[PDB]
């Protein structure tokens, strides 16, 4: 629960009606209806995931809502699909090379529901008799409109030994492995040890003796792959990035099994998506890579963003649009986000105090929104953040004038900063 | 009689026959709910078969 508002915690989704009409303002956002518009029919292409390899290109001024439209678009997704939010700086690793590290991102915005059938046995341990010789034992089970009795086998009594069952404890046995799981208990241990005390959980179903065909549908990405490439994958998996696994027989093989699934109804895939911010600091060999990656079957929907435009392409000398060669950049499609105006500036930054709790007078509002439209909205959240700062070390109740006034000039802008300087301190 | 004789064509029998086969020292963990749905509890036993364990 204790988790601090960020610089994007204001946008909770992309406000859109049911015919994708945009909104003024909902959901965290403020104009910019073309690009949120393009946002939104991009996310229903998404959320249906017919065709693969598809590409968008958010262009804009800083300040636009790129990022913001990005995090929005990745909230409207929601949860069972993946969203691989990565850096263009990211992919640069000293142990697996560039395209290795695209292959991993864009494998893993990629998921695979996994049906499996499972036949769970559970209820309450009434008797759990075990004739130790130090091999014969029996469970009884009880539930609330039925009880049944099992006779115990070696193997499953030396199970039942290892984690500790008592009578009254809820558990759930798998008929398929016998692996013991306990979810709690039904109600005291005697009164009378002096130790142990806990509480008691609700009854387990009336037909928990014997449930038939339990369906879990167990989610996983594609970057299972790490499970095959070495004998111990938890290692690669959680921590190690030195994964320079063979792509031939991993990747080839991982794919075909996963059609096979597909094909027998074990498995469906579910594409994700991957969002590399600041795209023009990859370099060109991994542009040249997307350009091919990018129409595998298997290729995500590929987001980018991008704050330039003619500059030269890392790796390179030659210049193109948004840094992007022109091949890559011709293959996607763009969505230009406007500049907002004063009104939106002044509702974003209204949404934006409500988010952080803190309250200003109207004309607090009107001379942080002209300071925004002159430096920057980002410095107007910061000066937000500073007045309610200085407000509360006032003991005042709203921010006033003369607390954004006066943080305007404790904080500098960049704008200023230059200004200021001038005094050649070094270069 | 003659019924019985032609229908019987037992699980505690089999069971007896597994305690023959234990060597006798044998300890038994047994718990079992009792009172203190209705309020109840748990309840631990531990049964010895000899003196020797
Ligand atoms: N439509 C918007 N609604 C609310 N805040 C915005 C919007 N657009 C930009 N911002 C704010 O401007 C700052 C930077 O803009 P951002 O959302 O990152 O777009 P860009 O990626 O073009 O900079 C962020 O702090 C963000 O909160």
């Amino acid at each position: 629960r204790i988790e601090r508002i960020g610089a994007h915690s204001h946008i909770r989704g992309l406000g859109l009606d049911d015919a994708l009409e945009p909104r003024q303002a909902s959901q965290g956002m403020v104009g910019q209806l073309a690009a949120r518009r393009a946002a939104g029919v991009v996310l229903e292409m998404i959320r249906e995931g017919k065709i693969a390899g598809r590409a968008v290109l958010i262009a804009g001024q800083p300040g636009t809502g790129k990022t913001a439209i990005a995090m929005g678009m990745a909230q409207a997704l929601g949860p069972d699909t993946p969203f691989t939010a990565i850096a263009g700086s990211e992919i640069f690793s000293l142990e697996m090379s560039k395209t290795e590290a695209l292959t991993q991102a864009f494998r893993r915005s990629i998921g695979v529901r996994i049906k499996e059938e499972t036949e769970i046995i559970e209820g309450e341990v009434v008797e759990i008799q075990i004739d130790r010789p130090a091999k014969v034992g029996k469970l009884t089970l009880k539930t609330t409109e039925m009880e049944t009795i099992y006779d115990l086998g070696t193997k499953m009594i030396e199970s039942l030994t290892k984690d500790k069952v008592q009578a009254g404890d809820v558990i759930t046995i798998d008929k398929a492995t016998g692996k013991i799981s306990k979810l709690g208990r039904s109600f005291t241990r005697a009164r009378d040890y002096d130790a142990m005390g806990s509480q008691t959980k609700f009854v387990q179903c009336p037909d928990g003796e014997l449930q038939k065909r339990k369906e879990v549908v167990h989610t996983v990405s594609l970057h299972e792959i790490d499970v095959i490439n070495s004998r111990t994958q938890g290692f690669l998996a959680l921590f190690s990035g030195d994964t320079g696994e063979i792509k031939s027989e991993v990747r080839e093989q991982i794919n075909a099994k996963v059609a096979e699934w597909r094909e027998e109804g074990k498995a469906e895939i579910i594409p994700g998506v991957l969002f590399i911010d600041e795209v023009h600091m990859l370099d060109i060999e991994s542009f040249s890579f997307l350009n091919r990656a990018l129409e595998s079957d298997m290729a995500p929907v590929l987001i980018m963003a991008t704050n330039r435009g003619i500059t030269r392409i890392r790796g390179t000398s030659y210049q193109s649009p948004h840094g992007i060669p022109i091949d890559l950049l011709d293959r996607l499609l763009i969505v230009s986000t406007t500049p907002y105006s004063e009104k939106d500036t002044k509702q974003i930054l209204r949404i934006r105090c409500e988010e952080e709790d803190v309250e200003m007078s109207e004309d607090a509002y009107t001379v942080l929104t002209r300071i925004g439209l002159e430096t920057s909205l980002r410095y107007a959240i910061q000066l937000i953040t500073a007045a309610s700062l200085v407000c509360r070390k006032r003991k005042g109740t709203e921010v006033q004038v003369d607390d954004i006034k006066r943080v305007y000039s404790l904080f500098l802008d960049e704008s200023r900063s230059t200004q200021y300087m001038k005094e050649y301190q070094d270069a | 009689n003659l019924r019985s004789l032609e229908t019987y064509e037992a699980d505690k029998k089999k069971q007896v026959h597994k305690k023959r086969k234990c060597p006798g020292p044998i300890i038994t963990y047994h718990s079992v709910t009792v009172p203190l749905p209705p309020a109840r509890c748990s309840r631990t036993f531990i049964t010895f078969s000899d003196d020797a364990t």
